């Protein structure tokens, strides 16, 4: 056909080693830009005045960091939610000072990962698959939106978005506990249930299927040689697996339907991680974890502490120390 | 359904930001102060207090070297200092009387602050939209006493959750609708498996 | 060398005791109590409302035994230095140069021995479980019986789980 | 320990006269203090001016002395700065500025006594924690 | 040798009494009648060569002067310490509760 | 900075245009079954 | 949890980090495997609900490994091809994770922490303009210790007068 | 005229007002009237830093720097009495205003120079017998430069002057003396020097405008290192009033 119809045929081709697709056409450049900026900044960027108090924090390896302490540092609190592209700055010198690379990385990354999700829908359509893998991916993606975009929005600043580094991430967690008591938030609790459960059922499923592989290999060769790519027969015996698990707990506590079993494997961590994302996205608007501080009172009115109150004492330590030069007035309101 | 789900998710998200930032169609008199507004009210409250005490608020240098009460935005406008620097885009009827062409006006700050402005700023500072899920108002380390969560937090949080699940609903139904229109929503035909008819990748 | 035992006193001549660092703490404040545990002096963080600083309380320190025996120090920075050492208990002079020492505590052989052995003991538990399992299940290491009767894994077909002769 | 008649006995006036509150007034005082005051004075501190707290010793050194029912009742009618030099009804809630502090509109004299009673009783229960702020949480 | 000037000041009368030349204004709340009106005036008109000089502040009512007189035993004066007086720190020194 | 801005605007418009026209070009038909 | 952060700086510890990788990687493997099976199912029934189109005793795979493999290869660049490997890997990742966290906790029994990076401390001690996220988090820890210890460790009878408590400006 | 919403985000809020090319007049001074500057505005256009050579036989030059803190540099709303002296000179005595801005500039090679750009406590004078302020009038004066960080500021390990630790707590047993400079915070107070060269006058309005150059020390990080010498140049504007 015409040049365009050939292009369309290529973009959407089921035969490319890596699927491109229309989402891919946005995904490829945005992810490349984010990746490249990230790598260069992580290695070489100068210190960033994250809290807009002229107190530049060093993130990069060349400026005295290791893999663990290193980061791409959030953009200046003096910027807030203003859009700070490279052309808004008088120079790259200024751009680097104010944390411009962070906005560039997280914006291209979020667009790219959103397209990564669209691309998963797309390929499954091209391949005649059912379409919901992309929905499972919406859970980590939502979590990434929570810490890089929604939280900044609620709090009025990208300086409060998660830093793009290991120790930075911990800083974000700790300040978050001080300001929102995230541990006492039931959406975070559902998140824990989601990831602890996800790990558990992973270990379980892995182990139940493995324990049930049909004898196909010699006593010396890997059992993996007992399964061939594309074979039509199922490589393990699900009835034996159920016979084991149904007896481990009780019969009806166990799955004999592979389809409902794999559904539960998809649903449990995905829903729990949705709640995690929504925990962060709703504490973005300062609806916080349960507060039982001084909840138990004695007959006279003496406060009888609980474990909630010892949590409070730790949160207070975080609160008063964090960003030790940034507050001038008595309440931290964002 | 899926198209409508997508448009509702989008609208939910817009609604979340509307109630969070906007104080015209969500008047702070009824809905409580915005987060930015309450943060701006705190700096105004202490500026008032301290200047009453004799402080020259324009030339008071804070620990970092930036002005304790007043400083410049990145484009030069006079704005409140401390953390609330981020909130300098806030505009509110108790505050605009002090704003001149260059931002907050030091002449007006020194002479023209009316009692009703002090009152509203104290009110808004102390009704910031922060509180716990069990409706203890305050920071997360606050003791029980005040039963408050701003209507703004309830409206933003609820609608972020709703907009979010609607987006999922959109992906679910869009993807299911595509598959059902093409005829493979119930699974792969074992005897016409598309991948088996394609060249191998490598 | 031992520097000798530091005794601290306020301007009243009352003996003061530095609260010792518990092991849990990487860093620890300097607080001096009287013999009944009442706070008498400290090293403040915020100074503007300080009430118990060494300067205000006239804290001095005298040494008995060791290198500094019979000496008394009244310069506040000096007294404050000895008190920071006193959170570690008895005060010693060290050579920090021969080894380019960094001033940060390390454990001893007792600590290193304990760590390696508790870790190796725990990992040896997995080793036990693994080999025990290989021992008792040798017959199924390459997989289960390719035609294991569905009756032995389904329910109520046998009286005793696994026993073919307990058929109903 | 109990909320006893001794705990509930507080100075009525500057001249050493006491008054014993009932448990019901105490509870009333706590309720109405929450209703009208705690947004700024939760815990005996003052959010909008932390230099001034509701500690008994602080109240005693106000002018006029506010460490008694009568002093507190009068504060709630016609609040002053700490040196009594200035009338701050325009920026501090009181019966005098119930037009602009609308929660003040249905506080009766008896309500004012109950709140004063709360303010004087709490530190007798909580000690330094009353007016102590976060250090004491 | 280098010295922390604030710690040093705690060794002088600034560590014992309200120093009219240095002490942050919230300290005046500790005595009847000083805060906010006299405290504002004392800080605005500092430094003082002696404690008594506080009585020579222009515009004082008679009871104002009398309150000053009653509280002189609680005051002191030392040299202006730059670190205590810069940054408007006499008005707000960054300490709340 | 201005040329940078203009270059990027052009870049982004190009890719956005590809994405829009791309899905406008009979996407539902691009599947292996019913077309 | 918070005690471990403040006192042991447990987040810095590489054995806890492998733990996190195993737990989050396990949860990822769980979500991704369950979703992949469910979206490469064969049509073995007429029902628009597909759960009934499975038989525990049936010989055949209920989903296409072939399509699943092609999908991930083109999406992510790599895919499983061996189902026995895939499942073994699902056992391996979270199990190994939890084992690693255990080793770190054995370390913490002895206060043998991964608390500090000495090179950062020396630079920071000598250069008061040097700051990283690692220095920032230690100030948080020192806040946690000072503020929680007196009520959390009552047998120590800690009395920390207000003036000694570490605090930043205002707060 | 222009309102806040005309100006917001343009850069104009950091710009001192200018005078027309017709503003070449003379503003008469009556030695019997008292005056004030009701608004002094200083907009920097160049920051120069004096290089520090390895041998002090080389002549050290002021070199250009790049501004990295954006349009947050101008001093404004400054006011104070304008005295007429015995000899007819004028003296400006600054009483108040937005009279400092923390500024960071970068040397070639990337060294960052923080400074507290300021005219705090400015006392500036003209030449004698100033019967009118003209485009030939100049002010020359001195001002104070207090520490760039005020006394509560805590370094990254928590150490400070009026607050903070007094030691390097991460090195519990290191020797103190080598770290004394880092551990014992100090608060500088130095002098700076400024010159204001009038170039425009509206006699009908009391407004003047011209160029200025000042010199002051940069941040010494609370005693931790030696400050550099900075030279700031820009435009100014002032409104004089009978008062
Ligand atoms: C564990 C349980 C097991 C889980 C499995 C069961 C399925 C889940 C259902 C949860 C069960 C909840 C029990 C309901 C009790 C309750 O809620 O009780 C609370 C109230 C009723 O109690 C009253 O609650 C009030 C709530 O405060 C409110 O009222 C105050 C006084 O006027 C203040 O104005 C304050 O500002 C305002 O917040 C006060 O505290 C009153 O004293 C008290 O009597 O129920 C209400 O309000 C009714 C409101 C329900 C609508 C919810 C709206 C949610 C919007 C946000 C969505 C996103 C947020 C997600 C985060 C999670
Ligand atoms: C797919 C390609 C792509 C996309 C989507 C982006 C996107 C972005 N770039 Mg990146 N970039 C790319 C490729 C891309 N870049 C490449 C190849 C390079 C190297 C040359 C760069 C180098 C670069 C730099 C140096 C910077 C960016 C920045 C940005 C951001 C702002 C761009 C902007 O203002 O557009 C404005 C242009 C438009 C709005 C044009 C759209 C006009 C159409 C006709 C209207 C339709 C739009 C509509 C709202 C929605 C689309 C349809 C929808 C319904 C599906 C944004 C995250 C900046 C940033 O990160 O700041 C923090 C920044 O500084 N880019
Ligand atoms: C639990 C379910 C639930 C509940 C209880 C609410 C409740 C609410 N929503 Mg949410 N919503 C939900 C689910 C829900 N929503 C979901 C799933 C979505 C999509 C994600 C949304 C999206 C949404 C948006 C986008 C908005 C709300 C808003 C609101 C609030 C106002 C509703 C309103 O006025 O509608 C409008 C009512 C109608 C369209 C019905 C017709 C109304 C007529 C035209 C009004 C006539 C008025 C006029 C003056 C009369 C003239 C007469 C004259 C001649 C005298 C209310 C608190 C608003 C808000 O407060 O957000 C912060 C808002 O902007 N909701
Ligand atoms: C996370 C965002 C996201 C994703 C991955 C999808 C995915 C999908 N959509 Mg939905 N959509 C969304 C949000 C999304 N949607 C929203 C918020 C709306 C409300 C307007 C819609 C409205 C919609 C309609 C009306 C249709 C779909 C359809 C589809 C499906 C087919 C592909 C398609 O036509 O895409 C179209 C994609 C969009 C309309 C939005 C994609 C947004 C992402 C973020 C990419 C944007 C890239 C952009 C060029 C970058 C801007 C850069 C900027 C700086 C200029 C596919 C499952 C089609 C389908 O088959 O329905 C059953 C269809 O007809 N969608
Ligand atoms: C991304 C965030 C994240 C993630 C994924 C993890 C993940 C993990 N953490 Mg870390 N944590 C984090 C952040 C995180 N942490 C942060 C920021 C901190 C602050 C420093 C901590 C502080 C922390 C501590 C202090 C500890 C962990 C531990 C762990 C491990 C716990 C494993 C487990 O399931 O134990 C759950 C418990 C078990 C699995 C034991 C067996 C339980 C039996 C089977 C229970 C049977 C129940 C029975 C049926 C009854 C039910 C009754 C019902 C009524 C309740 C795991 C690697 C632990 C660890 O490392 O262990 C070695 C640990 O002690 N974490
Ligand atoms: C001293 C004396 C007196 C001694 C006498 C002793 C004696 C004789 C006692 C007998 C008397 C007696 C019974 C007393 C009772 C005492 C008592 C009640 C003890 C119980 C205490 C207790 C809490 C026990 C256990 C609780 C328990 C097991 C909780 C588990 C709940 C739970 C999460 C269940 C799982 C539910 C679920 C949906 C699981 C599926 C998820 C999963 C594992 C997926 C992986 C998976 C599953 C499959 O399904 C198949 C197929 C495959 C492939 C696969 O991947
Ligand atoms: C107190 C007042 C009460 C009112 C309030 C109620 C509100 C709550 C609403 C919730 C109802 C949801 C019902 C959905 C059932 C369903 O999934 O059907 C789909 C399949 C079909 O089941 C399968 O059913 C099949 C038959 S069929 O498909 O249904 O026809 C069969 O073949 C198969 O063996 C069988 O397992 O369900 C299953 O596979 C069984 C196990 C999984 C079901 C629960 C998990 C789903 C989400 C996980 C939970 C996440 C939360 C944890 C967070 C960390
Ligand atoms: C700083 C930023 C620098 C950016 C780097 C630029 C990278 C450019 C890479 C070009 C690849 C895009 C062209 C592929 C497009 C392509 O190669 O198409 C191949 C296509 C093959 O046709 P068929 O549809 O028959 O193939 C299936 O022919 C065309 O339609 C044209
Ligand atoms: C929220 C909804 C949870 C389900 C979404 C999981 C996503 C995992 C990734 C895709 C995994 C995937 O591909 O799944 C596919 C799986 C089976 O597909 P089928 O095509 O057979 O059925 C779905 C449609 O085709 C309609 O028949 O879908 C379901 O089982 C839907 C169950 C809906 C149950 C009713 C609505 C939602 C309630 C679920 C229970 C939650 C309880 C709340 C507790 C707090
Ligand atoms: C748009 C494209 C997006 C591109 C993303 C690029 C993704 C790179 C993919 C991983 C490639 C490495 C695989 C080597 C290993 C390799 O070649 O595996 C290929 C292997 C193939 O599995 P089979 O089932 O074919 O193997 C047969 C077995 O029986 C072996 O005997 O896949 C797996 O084992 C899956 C589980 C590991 C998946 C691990 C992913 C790890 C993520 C990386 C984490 C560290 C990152 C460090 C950051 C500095
Ligand atoms: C900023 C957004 C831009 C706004 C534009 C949106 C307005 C709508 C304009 C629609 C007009 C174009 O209409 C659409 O375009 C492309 C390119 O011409 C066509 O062309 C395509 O046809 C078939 C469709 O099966 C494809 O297989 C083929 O590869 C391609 O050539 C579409 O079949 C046509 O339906
Ligand atoms: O910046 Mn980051 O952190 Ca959210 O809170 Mn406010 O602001 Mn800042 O202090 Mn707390
Ligand atoms: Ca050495
Ligand atoms: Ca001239
Ligand atoms: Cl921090
Ligand atoms: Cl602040
Ligand atoms: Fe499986």
């Amino acid at each position: 056909a015409n040049l365009w119809e050939r292009f369309c045929n290529w973009v959407t081709s089921t035969d490319n080693r890596l699927y491109v697709g229309w989402f891919g056409v946005i995904m490829i450049p945005t992810l490349l830009a984010a990746t490249i900026c990230f790598v260069i900044a992580f290695i070489a960027a100068p210190p960033v005045d994250i809290d807009g108090i002229r107190e530049p924090v060093s993130g990069s390896l060349l400026y005295g960091n290791n893999i663990i302490t290193g980061a791409v540092v959030p953009s200046s609190n003096a910027i807030g939610l203003h859009f700070y592209p490279i052309w808004e700055a008088a120079s790259l010198d200024e751009w680097l000072y104010n944390g411009g690379p962070y906005q560039l990385i997280i914006f291209h990354f979020l667009l790219g990962a959103s397209c990564y999700m669209g691309r998963q829908w797309e390929l499954s359509y091209r391949l005649g698959m059912r379409p919901w893998i992309c929905v499972a991916y919406s859970a980590p993606l939502a979590s990434a939106f929570a810490v890089f975009l929604i939280y900044p929005i609620g709090q009025g600043s990208f300086s409060d978005g998660m830093p793009l580094g290991i120790s930075g991430t911990f800083n974000f967690m700790i300040v978050f506990q001080a300001e929102h008591n995230i541990l006492m938030h039931p959406f975070h609790q559902l998140g824990v249930a989601g990831v602890f459960g996800g790990a558990l059922f992973c270990a379980m499923h892995g182990s139940l299927v493995t324990s049930s592989l049909i004898r196909e290999t010699t006593e010396t060769e890997s059992a993996n040689y007992g399964y061939k790519f594309g074979q039509e027969e199922e490589t393990y015996n699900i009835v034996a697996a159920h016979g084991y698990f149904g007896r481990l707990i009780f019969q009806y506590a166990s799955f004999n339907n592979s389809r409902s079993l794999h559904f539960f494997l998809a649903a449990w961590p995905v829903v729990g991680v949705w709640f995690t994302a929504l925990g962060i996205s709703t504490m973005a608007f300062n609806l916080n974890g349960f507060n039982f501080n001084h909840s138990v009172i004695d007959a006279k009115g003496n406060v009888i502490n609980t474990w909630a109150d010892i949590i409070n004492r730790a949160n207070l330590g975080m609160e008063v120390m964090h960003e030790r030069n940034a507050h001038n007035f008595p309440l931290d309101l964002a | 359904l899926s198209y409508s789900l997508g448009a509702l998710s989008m609208m939910g998200f817009i609604a979340t930001c509307f109630v969070w930032f906007n104080n015209t169609v969500y008047p702070s008199e009824f809905y409580g102060p915005t987060g930015p507004e309450a943060s701006q009210a705190q700096a105004m409250t202490f500026l008032i207090r301290d200047q009453k005490l004799g402080a020259n608020v324009g030339s008071a240098q804070g620990p970092t070297g930036l002005g304790k009460y007043l400083m410049r935005s990145p484009t030069g406008e006079i704005i409140f200092g401390g953390e609330t620097m981020r909130f300098w885009d806030f505009r509110g009827p108790w505050l605009e009387p002090l704003r001149g062409p260059n931002g907050l006006d030091l002449n007006k700050i020194k002479n023209d602050i009316q009692p009703w402005q002090e009152r509203r700023a104290a009110e808004y500072m102390t009704h910031a939209p922060l509180g716990s899920l069990n409706s203890v108002g305050g920071v997360a380390t606050e003791i029980n006493s005040v039963n408050f969560v701003s209507p703004r937090s309830w409206l933003a949080t609820s609608h972020f959750v709703l907009a979010f699940f609607f987006l999922v609903g959109h992906l679910w139904h869009a993807g299911r609708a595509r598959a059902a229109a093409a005829g493979f929503e119930k699974g792969i035909d074992r005897e016409s498996e598309p991948v088996l008819s394609m060249p191998s990748l490598d | 060398a031992w520097k000798g035992h530091a005794v601290f006193r306020n301007k009243e001549g009352e003996e003061l005791f530095v609260r010792r660092m518990p092991a849990f703490f990487e860093s620890f404040p300097v607080i001096l109590t009287d013999k009944n545990g009442v706070v008498k002096a400290d090293i403040p963080f915020r100074r503007a409302e300080s009430k118990y600083s060494f300067e205000q309380q006239g804290v001095t320190v005298s040494f008995y035994g060791g290198e500094l025996n019979g000496q008394t120090f009244t310069d506040p920075p000096t007294v404050k230095s000895y008190a920071r050492k006193a959170i570690f208990g008895e005060i010693f002079e060290f050579d920090t140069e021969t080894l380019n020492s960094d001033g940060i505590f390390r454990t001893s052989p007792r600590g290193w021995f304990t760590f390696a052995h508790a870790v190796f003991a725990l990992l040896f538990f997995f080793g036990h479980i693994w080999h025990g399992a290989r021992t008792l299940f040798r017959d199924v290491f390459s997989g289960i019986d390719p035609e294991l009767s569905p009756e032995q894994v389904e329910w109520g077909f046998y009286q005793k789980v696994g026993d073919v002769t307990t058929r109903r | 320990a109990e909320l006893t008649p001794e705990v509930l006995t507080v100075p009525l006036n500057s001249e050493g006269k006491t008054i014993t509150l009932t448990e019901k007034q105490y509870l009333e005082g706590k309720r109405l203090f929450q209703y009208a005051c705690a947004s700024c004075h939760v815990g005996g501190i003052t959010k909008t001016n932390p230099s001034l707290d509701l500690r008994t010793e602080t109240l005693a050194l106000a002018t006029p002395p506010r460490d008694n029912i009568e002093g507190l009742v009068d504060y709630m009618k016609n609040p002053t700065t700490y040196d009594g030099e200035q009338e701050i009804a325009e920026v501090h809630p009181s019966l005098r500025s119930a037009d602009i502090f609308p929660k003040m509109r249905n506080l009766t004299e008896k309500d004012l006594v109950a709140i004063a009673g709360h303010i004087l009783v709490e530190p007798k229960i909580l000690g330094d924690k009353w007016g102590g702020g976060k250090v004491y949480y | 040798e280098l010295v922390n000037v604030v710690d040093e000041k705690l060794g002088t009368a600034y560590g014992e009494k309200i120093d009219l030349n240095n002490t942050n204004i919230a300290a005046f709340i500790q005595y009847r009648g000083l805060y906010p009106t006299l405290a504002k005036l004392i800080v605005k008109n500092a430094p003082y060569e002696s404690v008594e000089d506080v009585l020579n502040i222009p515009g004082l009512t008679e009871r104002q002067k009398q309150i000053l007189r009653e509280n002189l035993e609680h005051f002191t004066v030392t040299e202006v310490e730059t670190a205590l007086v810069e940054g408007g720190d006499r008005y707000n020194n960054g300490l709340y509760k | 900075m201005e040329t940078l801005k203009i270059t990027v605007y052009i870049v982004v418009t190009f890719f956005v245009l590809l994405f829009v026209f791309g899905f406008l070009s009979g996407d539902p038909a691009r599947n292996p079954k019913r077309k | 949890l918070l005690f471990f952060q403040g006192f042991h700086n447990w987040t810095l510890n590489p054995f806890h980090m492998m733990g996190v990788a195993g737990v989050l990687g396990g949860a990822l493997l769980c979500a991704i495997h369950g979703a992949t099976v469910e979206n490469t199912l064969f049509q073995d029934g007429e029902g628009a609900s597909t759960f009934r189109a499975f038989n525990p005793t049936q010989a055949e795979e209920t989903y296409s490994m072939v399509t699943a493999n092609r999908f991930w290869s083109q999406i992510f660049g790599i895919a499983f091809s061996n189902k026995r490997w895939l499942h073994f890997f699902m056992l391996f990742v979270p199990v190994t994770g939890l084992w690693m966290s255990a080793i770190g906790v054995v370390g913490l029994a002895l206060n043998l922490r991964s608390y500090d990076f000495i090179s950062q401390e020396i630079r920071a001690a000598e250069d008061p303009e040097f700051e990283t996220f690692y220095t920032k988090n230690l100030l948080l820890n020192e806040g946690i210790r000072a503020w929680m210890a007196p009520q959390d460790q009552p047998h120590e009878n800690f009395v920390f007068p207000e003036e000694v408590l570490p605090r930043g400006n205002a707060l | 005229t222009l309102t806040y919403d005309d100006i917001v985000g343009t850069g104009l809020a950091n710009k001192c007002p200018t005078l027309d090319d017709t503003a070449r007049g003379a503003y008469p001074i009556d030695s019997s009237q008292t005056y004030r500057i009701a608004r002094l505005c200083l907009q920097p256009t160049t920051f120069l830093v004096k290089e520090e050579p390895k041998n002090k036989r080389q002549e050290a030059e002021f070199v250009p720097t790049k501004l990295v803190t954006r349009e947050t540099t101008s001093l404004d709303q400054i006011q104070g009495e304008l005295k007429v002296n015995s000899d007819g000179s004028l003296t400006f005595v600054e009483e108040d205003g937005i009279d400092f801005q923390p500024v960071t500039v970068q040397m070639a090679g990337g060294e960052r120079i923080p400074l507290l750009f300021t005219v705090k406590n400015l006392v500036a004078s003209t030449q004698p017998n100033v019967t009118s302020i003209t485009t030939s009038t100049d002010f020359k004066g001195e001002f104070n430069v207090p520490s760039y960080r005020t006394a509560n500021f805590l370094d990254p390990k928590g150490r400070g002057l009026a607050s903070g630790y007094d030691s390097a707590i991460a090195l519990p047993q290191a020797k103190e003396e080598e770290l004394a400079r880092a551990n014992v915070k100090r608060f500088s107070l130095t002098k700076g020097q400024i010159s204001l060269n009038v170039a425009k006058v509206d006699g009908r309005t009391g407004e003047i405008a011209g160029t200025f150059e000042s010199e002051q020390l940069s941040d010494d990080d609370m005693g931790a290192h030696e400050p550099h010498e900075v030279k700031i140049q820009g435009v100014f504007y002032a409104s004089i009033e009978p008062a």
